[PDB]
């Protein structure tokens, strides 16, 4: 649709406050447009650190030419929806498995 | 400039 994890104009610092709000837990995520790098997307994910507690981590989602997304060129996807589906099924290298979209 | 994570390779 509007896909529930897609918050395209959210800054890094607001993505962080958003994911660390009540209602979110480990694996809670959102995809936004990149702040530092124009043209890309960034995946923001809530995670559990052994010694630090709740933390937000950020990955770069990059464009393969035209219609290909990846975080690592190892696996690429036709759209952001398939990327999200993959890392919900298995962390596959990611700091954590993705569970549910950022609750607002 | 702001920190991003990467997916590691297995070595």
């Amino acid at each position: 649709e509007p896909e529930p994890w897609f918050f395209k104009n959210l800054s890094r610092k607001d993505a962080e406050r958003q994911l660390l709000a009540p209602g979110n837990t480990h694996g809670s995520f959102l995809i936004r447009e990149s702040e530092s790098t124009a043209g890309s997307f960034s995946l923001s994910v809530r995670d559990f650190d052994q010694n630090q507690g709740e933390v937000v981590k950020h990955y770069k989602i990059r464009n393969l030419d035209n219609g290909g997304f990846y975080i690592s060129p190892r696996i690429t996807f036709p759209g952001l929806h398939e990327l999200v589906r993959h890392y919900t099924n298995a962390s596959d290298g990611l700091c954590t498995r993705l569970s549910r979209p950022c609750q607002t | 400039e702001p920190q991003y994570e990467e997916i590691p390779i297995y070595l």
